[PDB]
């Protein structure tokens, strides 16, 4: 009776799903995180509810998601993003008074549950106004072991040492416990994202391809 | 009557039982093996990726291969006969001959499946798409068939000058050629040219491709973990490769066939065992789709 | 001046648990112990569905007990039919991030929610034959968490914006709107009259809302943590709570306060979903190590597992007819349980 | 239902002594890790100091580091904090928070304008 | 800021404050009733043949 019609119903919408499963996979999922002060706008419409911006790096095809619609409690919505491809977080480091949010924000995120497999792409911005504002409020009032740190810029060598020493913190934690950590020092007036975000997820594919055929 | 005898492999009786069970043991434990590694990818949907495609096809061909080579020398062994007909040589060399270059040129697509994996991460699923996988195979497989149905043709057609007398085991091309009352220069020339081709260059590109996968992998206890994985699979490789090369490209044939024989052995029936035990039976995602299938 | 009004909460709190305590004569487990335990129940998987892409977070059975919906995160809703695992219709999303799903009470609608802030009606019984969306509800503030027909003409949601409302699909504008709650909504559940419906919420905190008057008529509390899951008594004087402290509870409206607390000292993973059986005799639970539990809704003691799938569950769902169980997971596999 | 109280706050010298106490009922104490945090006027909520579930691993910021030290006690289901050398920038509203889960090691949403899991917070004044 | 919450608190408590709340024995007897009444028409604590079972 009705059976023949479903078949070839389902053979029909089967058909569809295999042709749509390919195009799923073709291309390459981000999420973009950060601050209110931070110029993630900036980096989001450099290369142009939830704000979606799709850019083109070598006939590689890229989706980034920025999601500012939510209040400020960030604990239920972000387990559905646990299958993205890695995580940008963007980070001012000319605000000495909100670093330490930025701190516990990024250790929240490294131990969270559901994403101990997700990569995080750190890009630390404003470091025009950072040199400006070292050159010229002391680094020291807020981080005491600033005054025992030695450095491991090119107009002046005051500013290699804070530009390090913030830079030091986020790596210290990313290493007190699968997934890395790539920092990035970062201006407002730079077009050289893109390719950084490209080798990234190259990196970190490249990875997950040699953990698949067991070369590590 | 146009029937053939063979000699077998050894020709002392004392040797015949022992080698009997232990070539009987190894026939079992390959079957086994391969049937159990195709299950593992029909039942788990985490394997459908097309490495496991190309392994799922080595273990068929595998199976097939074992199946056509060992019985009829233990079923012989077993009944004391020692002959075979035309019709059985002939299908025997022909279901060798396909069943060798098909695999010869399966290796090379999965060298070639791992290079383009590993070297370029972002462009993969692009440049794998199933179809690709699809035409690959019916390649392989197309000329496998093609280069053994023109070897079986163009070598049965010359007749056979004296005794009917074999010194080999099983139905092989080397052993009756040397029988043909005809001239076999262009046997000769056929059949170095298939040699060749069918050999050689899968050998280079083989190792152009492990080559580049470790230079990428020096440029990343990581280290140890990839030596060994490749030594592993070098070393079947080699011998796969090896031993054809001795047997079918040796010159003036110099060598005297009582270790030919052995040298032919290590190339039949070892390497189907060898391959599960690298390739598949080693994997962790193998170990956890049979226990998930267990439990 | 805030003081005075602070203290004034916490005497009518005092009030309010001194009334609770002495109300408590007995025990409901005191009671039941004296009928004999069901034993050991074993259920094995006759039906297994294929097809999506990435992860489901929410389903919801038909009328009929013979089809379902299942809403992924690919951006897909599939309409199934178990009985000979062939597929009717699948829909593509506008958003990719859908979080709940359901099927209207005469099988002609569809509905489906997300991150996008933004409630879709879909047309099942179009003239041309191919599905439609007929009405896109807007007004909330967060996510939506939950969504629930109550006839062909409205619909009761949740959302993240510490709220819920109810809608008039032909006009599209919220007739009544319900405030009081602290946190996120999570879920909710329409009582077998459709006359009243529990809500819970990230406060650790329960309540029970009138539909027509559009007021909390009362609240529970005793949970330690954020509550996931809720479902009535088939009876319909009570329900069950699911938290994130690995405890489950069964309050009660008559009493307006606890009854049982289902625990054990093996699990430390909290409760995603909850769900009830036709006679309201088992209990069945899913965790978050990858596992689901029954148990005796008037002992307290576990008489089965379901440990049939490799990463959490998500969603659980029983038929009309209490003859299947079906089990979503994160792997995008379907499963039903007999 | 979880209940929180804090006391100890008041009027205090530059260079005085001070302590802090938390009360917490309602909950098991052991399962959650635990927070300080304090609000100055005409500011918004700023993250002072944590302690771990036994009292193993501490974490301060970086204003205070060197002056407090927090400690928990289990028995009487309690929290402490205590003050030394008082900057005159240390007046402000402090709160006692707490951990959403247990048996976790991150914390979310901790410093939010609109927390449940936290006490209504005593006044300190330099 | 908080007045307003703090407000619809306060009415809150003080109408959930006078309900009609029955003992506890009164519940307890009535589950239990209704869990016996219906026991006979649960498929999942009795299993059911394959005869009539559609998922066979
Ligand atoms: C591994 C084999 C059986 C090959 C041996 C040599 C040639 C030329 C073949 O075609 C088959």
């Amino acid at each position: 009776n009705e059976e023949k019609a479903q078949r070839e119903a389902n053979k029909k919408i089967e058909k569809q799903l295999q042709k749509d499963k390919q195009v799923y996979r073709a291309t390459h999922r981000l999420l973009l995180l950060g601050a209110d002060n931070s110029g993630k706008s900036t980096i989001v419409k450099q290369m142009r509810g939830i704000f979606e911006t799709k850019f083109q790096v070598d006939k590689v095809n890229f989706h980034m998601f920025d999601v500012g619609g939510q209040r400020d409690e960030r604990r239920k919505w972000i387990q559905c993003f646990n299958d993205v491809t890695a995580i940008i977080f963007v980070v001012d480091s000319s605000d000495y008074n909100r670093l330490q949010e930025a701190l516990n924000l990024f250790k929240s995120i490294w131990n969270n549950r559901w994403l101990r497999t997700i990569s995080v792409i750190l890009f630390l911005n404003k470091q025009d106004l950072l040199a400006e504002k070292v050159l010229a409020s002391k680094i020291e009032d807020y981080f005491p072991e600033f005054a025992r740190y030695t450095t491991p810029p090119g107009e002046d060598p005051r500013v290699t040492r804070a530009k390090y020493f913030i830079r030091d913190e986020f790596l210290r934690i990313s290493t007190a416990s699968r997934h890395y950590c790539y920092p990035h020092f970062t201006c407002a007036v730079d077009t050289e994202n893109a390719r950084r975000i490209f080798n990234d997820c190259r990196d970190i594919i490249q990875r997950m391809h040699l953990r698949q055929y067991e070369l590590l | 009557s146009t029937d053939f005898i063979l000699l077998g492999l050894f020709d002392h009786p004392r040797l015949e039982l022992l080698l009997f069970v232990l070539i009987l043991l190894i026939y079992l434990l390959a079957l086994l093996g391969n049937g159990l590694i195709i299950l593992l990818i029909h039942l788990d949907s985490r394997l459908h990726t097309p490495m496991y495609f190309f392994l799922s096809q080595l273990s068929l061909m595998d199976l097939c291969y074992t199946s056509t080579t060992v019985p009829k020398m233990l079923v012989n062994l077993l009944s004391g006969d020692k002959t075979i007909s035309f019709a059985g040589c002939g299908a025997q060399l022909f279901l060798y001959l396909t069943l060798g270059g098909t695999e010869c040129l399966l290796l090379a697509v999965m060298a070639y499946d791992r290079y383009v994996a590993i070297c370029h991460p972002l462009r993969y699923p692009v440049l794998m798409n199933p179809r690709v996988c699809l035409l690959l195979a019916a390649g392989s497989w197309l000329l496998g068939s093609l280069d053994s149905l023109i070897h079986t043709v163009l070598t049965l057609s010359l007749p056979f000058c004296g005794s009917r007398e074999i010194n080999h085991f099983f139905c092989e091309v080397p052993a009756l050629l040397k029988l043909a009352c005809a001239d076999t220069s262009l046997n000769e020339t056929v059949m170095f040219v298939c040699c060749v081709l069918m050999l050689l260059i899968p050998l280079s590109l083989i190792l152009v491709s492990y080559g580049r996968i470790l230079l990428a992998v020096l440029r990343m206890e990581g280290r140890r973990k990839a030596f060994s994985t490749c030594s592993s699979h070098l070393t079947v490789v080699g011998l796969f490769y090896g031993a054809a090369i001795y047997m079918y490209l040796q010159p003036k044939s110099y060598h005297s066939p009582e270790q030919d024989k052995v040298v032919s052995l290590f190339y039949t029936i070892l390497t189907p065992m060898l391959n599960p035990l690298i390739y598949s039976l080693r994997n962790k995602e193998v170990k956890g789709a049979l226990r998930r299938v267990l439990g | 001046e805030l003081d005075q009004l602070r203290q004034e909460a916490e005497q009518l709190k005092n009030q309010i648990r001194d009334a609770r305590k002495a109300c408590a004569d007995a025990t409901l487990s005191q009671i039941t112990n004296n009928i004999d335990p069901v034993g050991r129940i074993q259920m094995r998987t006759r039906r297994t569905l294929r097809g999506h892409l990435a992860k489901i977070y929410a389903m919801h059975w038909g009328t009929d007990s013979r089809l379902l919906v299942s809403a992924s995160q690919d951006g897909k809703l599939i309409i199934w039919d178990s009985y000979t695992t062939n597929k009717v219709h699948a829909i593509p999303l506008r958003s990719s991030w859908v979080m709940t799903c359901a099927y209207a009470p005469s099988g002609n609608y569809v509905a489906c929610g997300g991150l996008d802030n933004i409630c879709s009606i879909y047309n099942l019984k179009t003239r041309e034959g191919n599905v439609r969306v007929s009405r896109e509800l807007a007004g909330h503030t967060g996510y939506l968490s939950c969504c629930r027909f109550l006839d062909d003409n409205q619909i009761v949601t949740s959302s993240g914006d510490t709220t819920c409302a109810l809608w008039d699909i032909e006009t599209g504008q919220q007739t009544t709107t319900f405030t009081g709650h602290t946190g996120d909504v999570m879920s909710l559940s329409l009582a077998p009259d459709t006359r009243l419906f529990v809500s819970g919420a990230c406060d650790a905190s329960a309540k029970l809302w009138d539909v027509r008057e559009g007021m909390c008529r009362q609240t529970f509390t005793g949970h330690e943590s954020d509550i996931n899951a809720i479902c009535f008594f088939p009876n319909g004087n009570a329900f069950a709570t699911g938290s994130d402290d690995a405890t489950c509870r069964l309050f009660d409206l008559r009493a307006d306060q606890e009854l049982m607390t289902y625990s054990h000292d093996n699990i430390i993973c909290g409760i995603t979903s909850v769900s009830f059986s036709k006679s309201g005799r088992l209990l069945l639970a899913g965790y978050d190590d990858f596992n689901c539990n029954v148990w005796d809704a008037l002992k307290a003691d576990r008489a089965g597992v379901l440990a049939g799938h490799d990463n959490r569950v998500s969603c659980l769902g029983v038929t009309d007819d209490g003859m299947a169980v079906a089990t979503g997971s994160w792997d995008s596999f379907l499963k039903i349980w007999n | 239902q979880v209940q929180l109280q804090e006391s100890g706050g008041g009027l205090v010298q530059p260079g005085g002594s001070l302590r802090l106490s938390c009360a917490a009922s309602g909950f098991t104490f052991s399962n959650y890790k635990m927070n300080w945090v304090r609000q100055a006027p005409g500011k918004g909520l700023e993250w002072v100091s944590d302690i771990s579930q036994s009292g193993a691993s501490i974490s301060y910021t970086g204003s205070v580091k060197g002056r407090f030290t927090i400690s928990r006690d289990n028995a009487k289901n309690t929290l402490y904090l205590q003050m030394n050398s008082l900057k005159p920038e240390d007046t402000a509203v402090y709160y006692c928070a707490r951990c959403p889960a247990p048996f976790t090691r991150d914390c979310f949403d901790v410093t939010s304008t609109t927390y449940a899991y936290r006490g209504q917070g005593t006044q300190v004044t330099v | 800021a908080s007045i307003a919450q703090a407000r619809k608190l306060v009415e809150q408590l003080k109408m959930e404050a006078n309900i009609d709340r029955i003992k506890v024995s009164k519940a307890a007897a009535d589950l239990m009733a209704y869990c016996e009444a219906h026991a006979k028409e649960d498929p999942l604590l009795t299993p059911v043949p394959a005869s009539e079972n559609p998922f066979r």
